[PDB]
This record gives structure tokens, C-alpha cells and sequence, in this order.
């Protein structure tokens, strides 16, 4: 379901042999994540470097297309899915259980529940019962803010 | 003609107030641009990003 | 129905003797009295310090371990509609709330009042009898979030 | 199997609020972990002191309650053989010991292992890994029963 979504869509990067992390094509505009290294596949993005921004711990670009995920500036709170499980938008607050997540999981996207990319997560809380995660996300104005869960664990 | 009487008098001294001015504004104007490129990233990487 | 609500979900408060109220972690935060205090059962949860505020008699502290665990969000609007707590139900009647008389006792002091939905809306700490039934001082919130200690007449705490 | 045998033989160590361990009874002394420690409850044996070894990092002490109680026979060879433990059994890989991946973590340190004959064989201290199966921080004897630590590679102690 989401997997066919981001189906050539979430891109591995390989940490000399495993993923550390997944980069996302979105809205004409290439998404990486700082605090995980190593290096990307498909040349095509290899080739192009990343404009960088610290303070969101990520840095965007442009695309070489001859891909497009919406932006959503108004999220209803109910339940969206990611393709580990379900989450929930409890007040500002991302939601996952116990054992979800692990080393790796950062630079995810977590989209709506018909297509849409809502945020994407870098990482998380370590406590659980649908705990807080350390996510990005954008405002009503398209503006973006670093969710902060008060975990500094970035899963 | 002040800087080549003050050269003419003190040689120096003359030298060595000019080169600190020359070095002091264009480290001025150096670290301003630099502050002024910072600004410029810190306020319009939200806005980019849509 | 609320059984299952606060089953292992708020502590008793304790003054070395028997039951005497009840201190709930809501939202992150102990609500926790000033009137009744001594000793919060449960130890693992009494080892957080509790900052005072007697403007709305309240003690209130980050709760260890998992914050979202035991969480309790609140509520904004407060239709008048038909409210559940520990031993029944309570009417939001003009600003105040009508509860039968028969409740109360020292113990009554810790016990939130519960939406039919499952979210709080005020926390008991006090009792005022009007004939027919009680009323309650209580703390409640208002449209844009601002706390208001609700007393409505003269009314000892539990 | 092993749930009989180590029924009420493995005494939590605890850390407000937190099971990170448990501590074992081998030979009429306690053992007790000097990486991680604090509060032994059933206090009756709680109260011994232990006197502390870092070269194999343990405690080790004596018992209170009578001259045998709670006791487990150490075994001087080591089989290949076949071990049942807490969490599966463990094997004996020619002098390396592998344990399953998805088994261990923080909270498994100071554990027994048993073998065949229900005699303890060897202490779990900690972790490591080499893929399908993981090396675990352990306390052993050998032929002539001198214990001895291994800690394979960068093993974590849990």
C-alpha cells in the first residue's frame, strides 16, 4: 500500500554496506538527512550536492527529472500510516509503539492516508505507548518546523 | 597630502596606522557580508522548501 | 465504565493511615494537592519534586518513566451535556456542577471528572451542600485554556 | 525446564522502577554484579554485606537465612553439550558461546545457565555479535575450576 507509493520513491543510503537512512523526492525537491552519513544510491542524485540547513538537521536541493509528493499544510489529527505501522497526531506529538523504530529509521517519510507526505521522521522518544517522535513538519503558512519530542535519540 | 606628510614625518607610525585601518575594514566588511550571507540562509530556508 | 478509565492510571495520596484522596498524572504533570498530602503511593512516582502553587492549591512535578503513558489530555469546550466520574455522574449546570449529596468524605479530594469521551475536564477537591444535592469546588479551564479555581458559593475541600 | 529450576532462585536487583537484572545464589554465596547494581529485594538477604571482585566483577558474600537454602552445584566440565537459560538455551561452540540474536539486552545481566543435570554451568554478564548468533560477557570455570572472565571482542555488558 504505502510500499507501492514510495515505490522508486524512498531512496536507501548505503553506510559502506547497510541503510542508515532514506531520502525523499518530493514536490520537485530532493530530501536528505545530515545527522546519518553514507552514500546514496541512484547516480543521478549522487551526482548533485545538497544545500545544507543544520538546524533542521536535513539538506534539499532540485530534481534531474524529465516525484512530486503534495505538501499537506493542514493535518487532521486522526491516524496516518507509515510503512512500519500507524501513527497518531496527538496535539503535536507523533505516535508509534514499543518496539518501532531502531537505529536506521530516520529519514522516513510518513504520508497521508491516500498519498500525500504529511512530515518525515528522523528520529524518536525513547520511551513507548505511542510515544513522541522527532519528526519535520510543516505548518499551515508551508513553513517548516523540527518537532522537538524531548527525546535527542535519533532513531 | 596627510597621508604623505604623516608619511614624510613619522614613517612608521604612518605605515602601521594605514595598514591597521585597511585590515580593520576589510575585516569589517568581510565579517559583515559573512553575517549578512548567514542571515540571509537562516531566514529563507523555511520558505524554500514548498 | 470509569473503572476501566482510571484502572492503574492514578495513585493514591496517603496520610500513613487509610485512603484520604487521589493525585493523578495528567498531561505530563502530578496534580497533587496542598490540603492533602504526606505520602503519593506507588514510591517509583513519589521520587519526583512536586513545585507548589497555592493560588490554585496544586503541586505539580514532571512524572518519570514514560510521559505519555498515563497521559489524560484535556478538554476545551464545556457543553453542559452529562459528565462521568468515580461513584456517577455530574450536570453541567450554568457554570456550576450538580452532583447528588450523597457523595463526598474525606477522600473525595483526587478524583477527575471524566467526558464521555474519556478526556478531563476538572479534578475534585471540594464540596458545598445546597438542600438537595452538593455542590463542588473544583478547578476547571475555560475557552482559551486559562485556569479558573470554580467555587461557586462558600465550600470546605475533602 | 529451566522455569522449575530457577523458581525463586533469581532475586531481583532493582533500580527505581526498573528490573535491570537479577542476582544468583551458586555454592552457600550470593553473587551480585559490580557494573550494575543497587537495590536486592527480599531483604532477609538483602542485608549481608558483599565484598566486592573487579577482576571478575562480581560480589560475592554469604547466606542468612540458614546454613543452605537457595543453592545451585557448579560443574567442573564443560560439555558441548545442550544448556537451557531464561530466554532459550545456549550452546558451547568449541570454546566460543552463541546465543540466539533476538534473546538478551540491557536487563539480562547476572543470569544463570544450567545444563542437562540442572547444575549451573556458567554467569551471564553481557553481549556481543557475529550475525545469526551473538557472544555473550560471561563468568566460567575450567578443568582444574579456577572461573575466569570472558568478554569476546567488544562484548556490552548488560
Amino acid at each position: 500500500m504505502c510500499m507501492k507509493l514510495e515505490s522508486d520513491k524512498t531512496f536507501p543510503i548505503m553506510l559502506n554496506g547497510q541503510v542508515n537512512g532514506y531520502a525523499c523526492v518530493v514536490g520537485g525537491r530532493l530530501m536528505k538527512p545530515l545527522h546519518v552519513e553514507g552514500k546514496i544510491d541512484n547516480e543521478q542524485l549522487a551526482a548533485v550536492k545538497l544545500k545544507k540547513a543544520s538546524m533542521y538537521d536535513l539538506e534539499y536541493g532540485d530534481v534531474p527529472q524529465n516525484d512530486t509528493l503534495q505538501y499537506t499544510s493542514d493535518k487532521p489529527p486522526g491516524f496516518y500510516n507509515w510503512h512500519h505501522g500507524a501513527v497518531q497526531y496527538e496535539n503535536g506529538r507523533f505516535t508509534v509503539p514499543r518496539g518501532v523504530g531502531g537505529k536506521g529509521d530516520s529519514g522516513r517519510p510518513i504520508l497521508d492516508n491516500r498519498g500525500r507526505v504529511v512530515a518525515i521522521v528522523l528520529g524518536g522518544a525513547n520511551e513507548g505507548t505511542r510515544t513522541a517522535l522527532s519528526v519535520v513538519t510543516w505548518n499551515q503558512k508551508g513553513v517548516t518546523i523540527k518537532d522537538t519530542p524531548e527525546g535527542s535519540e535519533p532513531w | 597630502e596627510i597621508i604623505i606628510h604623516y608619511y614624510h614625518r613619522h614613517p612608521v607610525y604612518t605605515v602601521i596606522v594605514l595598514c591597521g585601518v585597511a585590515l580593520a575594514i576589510l575585516v569589517g566588511t568581510a565579517s559583515s557580508a559573512a553575517c549578512i550571507a548567514k542571515a540571509r540562509r537562516d531566514c529563507l530556508t523555511p520558505y524554500a522548501l514548498a
